């Protein structure tokens, strides 16, 4: 009633599609919304349910309608299959079961969509990082995600490395106020200056993870990755001083791997449909007279 | 002793070669060198007395102990035999053995030289860093050796006469016999005062043992009077080369070393679980930066918190297989306790069997 539409189908076949590591979000509200013109509109594959009736969302009104949009891997199909551990759910995005939710499988041909990465984790682009240096419709998934504070290095501290004859890590300077990387020395069998520090390896091959600063999480339902492996030892230069910074290289960051997302000529976007507010508000739809 | 089993001949009769023997597998197949193919071979159950038993154990340094022997069926996949014949009238063995295609009762004998390798039943035993308390009985072969009544490096038992230990302990000027004093089955070191003592009549040493990388660390400390073996002391087979040890196999560490680092030793004798590390994995850059030899062995975890400490060293690194114990290593150093990556480092034993076969038969 005098009152616009969502225009829904026009933000769904965007030819900027995210990936599910920088997996987007839209807020519908106070608007009109056909389910039918969507379906018509958009080459939709699959749709399905959860908790919920699809026959009672045509002509119905919400709160608001929650959406989530990325292009999905080939590779990972099986993952988004409920209760699932795979890499998306476990690394990328979790599913919010409870709610009365719809799973929407929806694609766009290939010769005109535009893939975007994007590293959501702050501390990740702090240290290093940049961008992706990816092909086309190329799509990159986390396999996992490490969860690290505001007072966290790569780089230990040169003092520490001008004694290290030995296994001298590469060094650099922290930011103003952060706390250094843990290191120690020992001598072994006339290593007199021998230096070894946490999670030497790859943090997800690092055996203590109590010593170890980074910390492997679980991505909850509405959050993003905590971070990539981004491996120390190659963090900073050899015989750093005080004047380089700590900077990691691209060959650094880890626990991440991508796919391409093209399906007979034409790249899938999963998406999933939130809904609030089951005969309430004002966004109520015209799908019946 | 080094003469013996190197493919020269060093006495005029030859017998350095001509009587190389030695055991095999975890079901203890008996091996004879043979000098014309320059092969380890089986021998055959046909036309065998346990006469010649007696002689094979004498040879193999175990002199008159002789426990059992029994045929069993073939296993190494050999194609060929040695068969004994009955038309000689010498006296020796191995004048008597010739080549064979096979046997004809299709066995080959399977020699036990002495009862090792079997303990009483014990549940729980985790006493090492971070478990619970031991039980006594499960760890006979294990042995405390004392400088001036206190506790200075621990043993293992092979034989009556014998107990094996590192060499770093008997370190000069440690390495007079007067000094050492080994106790016997008292699982508290607070009971092992009152004449329970066994002294070392002499120490052997590894010839080629260096203390700049510690490696070949290796020591024998015999007594005059033999154990007498009872449920409390017995001794541990020793391992035979061509068993297939699996990455990650369930070892067992024992000692009285001390819970924590730079830390006393323990009251009472300690023993938990480890796990073997490959030395391939040990020796990269990464683990020690190529400081093991093949003469060592790297077990425990990268984890940590189940490792041998300072007092641990001489103890015996012991697997459960086919109901028999196998001496596998010898606690050499340990680069702290129960701390990640830096697990127990451990001396092969394996490499030093022959070496003890050699250091027995010369000192029997």
């Amino acid at each position: 009633p005098d009152l616009p539409d969502c225009d829904i189908d026009k933000w769904l076949n965007n030819f900027n599609v995210p990936s599910p590591l920088n997996w987007e979000r839209k807020i519908f509200s106070n608007c009109n919304f056909n389910l039918s013109t969507l379906l018509r509109l958009v080459h939709t594959d699959s749709f399905s349910c959860n908790n919920f009736d699809e026959s009672k969302i045509y002509g119905s009104c919400f709160k608001s309608i929650v959406l989530d949009k990325f292009a999905i891997p080939n590779s990972r199909r099986s993952d988004l299959q409920l209760g699932s551990s795979g890499f998306l759910q476990s690394s990328n995005y979790k599913i919010d079961t409870t709610s009365s939710s719809c799973q929407l499988y929806y694609s766009l041909p290939a010769i005109n969509v535009t893939i975007n990465n994007y590293n959501p984790s702050s501390w990740n682009r702090r240290y290093g990082f940049n961008n992706f240096n990816l092909s086309s419709h190329s799509v990159v998934y986390s396999r996992y995600c490490f969860s690290v504070n505001n007072t966290f290095c790569p780089c230990a501290k040169p003092s520490f490395a001008s004694s290290c004859k030995s296994h001298k890590p590469p060094s650099a300077s922290c930011p103003i106020g952060t706390n250094y990387r843990s290191c120690e020395s020992t001598t072994v069998l006339d290593h007199t200056d021998w230096c070894r520090c946490s999670c030497l390896p790859d943090p997800i091959t690092a055996y203590d993870p109590r010593s170890c600063s980074q910390k492997k999480s679980l991505v909850g339902v509405g959050e993003h990755c905590a971070g990539f492996g981004v491996d120390e030892e190659k963090c900073g230069v050899l015989d750093g001083s005080y004047n380089v910074s700590c900077l990691c290289s691209t060959d650094a960051f880890l626990g991440w791997s991508y796919d391409t997302c093209v399906s007979n000529n034409r790249c899938n976007i999963f998406s999933n449909f939130i809904l609030n507010g089951i005969n309430s508000g004002t966004t109520c739809s015209n799908d019946l007279l | 002793p080094s003469n013996w089993c190197d493919g020269v001949s060093h006495c005029p009769g030859g017998e350095d070669e001509n009587r190389c023997v030695r055991l095999y597998g975890p079901n203890f197949i008996l091996q004879v060198y043979s000098s014309q193919r320059k092969s380890w071979h089986p021998v055959c159950q046909d036309d065998w007395n346990e006469n010649y038993g007696r002689a094979a154990c004498r040879d193999m340094g175990y002199k008159n102990n002789f426990y059992s022997s029994q045929g069993i069926v073939d296993d190494s996949g050999s194609t060929s035999f040695m068969k004994l014949n009955t038309s000689a009238g010498n006296v020796d063995i191995y004048k008597k053995l010739y080549h064979s295609d096979a046997c004809s009762s299709k066995a080959v004998v399977s020699l036990r030289c002495i009862a090792c390798g079997v303990n009483l039943n014990s549940s729980r035993q985790s006493r090492i860093v971070g478990g619970e308390s031991a039980l006594p009985g499960a760890w006979p072969w294990q042995v405390s050796l004392h400088v001036q009544n206190v506790h200075v490096c621990g043993g293992s038992i092979i034989t009556p006469e014998w107990i094996v230990t590192a060499a770093h302990c008997v370190e000069k000027p440690l390495n007079n016999p007067w000094h050492w004093t080994a106790f016997a089955g008292i699982l508290r070191q607070s009971f092992m005062f009152y004449g329970a003592g066994y002294q070392v009549e002499k120490v052997i040493s590894h010839p080629n043992y260096d203390s700049k990388t510690k490696n070949n660390d290796i020591a024998l400390m015999k007594l005059q009077k033999p154990l007498t073996f009872n449920d409390l002391v017995k001794p541990v087979c020793l391992p035979n080369p061509g068993m297939m040890l699996q990455p990650e196999q369930l070892c067992w560490i024992s000692g009285w070393g001390a819970t924590e680092e730079k830390g006393k030793t323990s009251e009472v004798l300690n023993a938990a679980k480890v796990l073997l590390i490959e030395t391939q994995r040990c020796n990269s850059r990464y683990v020690y930066d190529n400081l093991i030899t093949p003469a060592m062995i790297c077990a425990g975890f990268l984890q940590g918190n189940v490792d041998s400490c300072q007092g641990d060293a001489g103890g015996p690194l012991v697997t459960s297989k086919n109901n028999i114990w196998w001496l596998i290593g010898d606690t050499s150093w340990g680069s702290g306790c129960a701390k990640a990556y830096r697990p127990g480092v451990y001396g092969n034993v394996m490499v030093f069997t022959d070496w003890i076969y050699r250091q027995m038969r010369a000192d029997g």
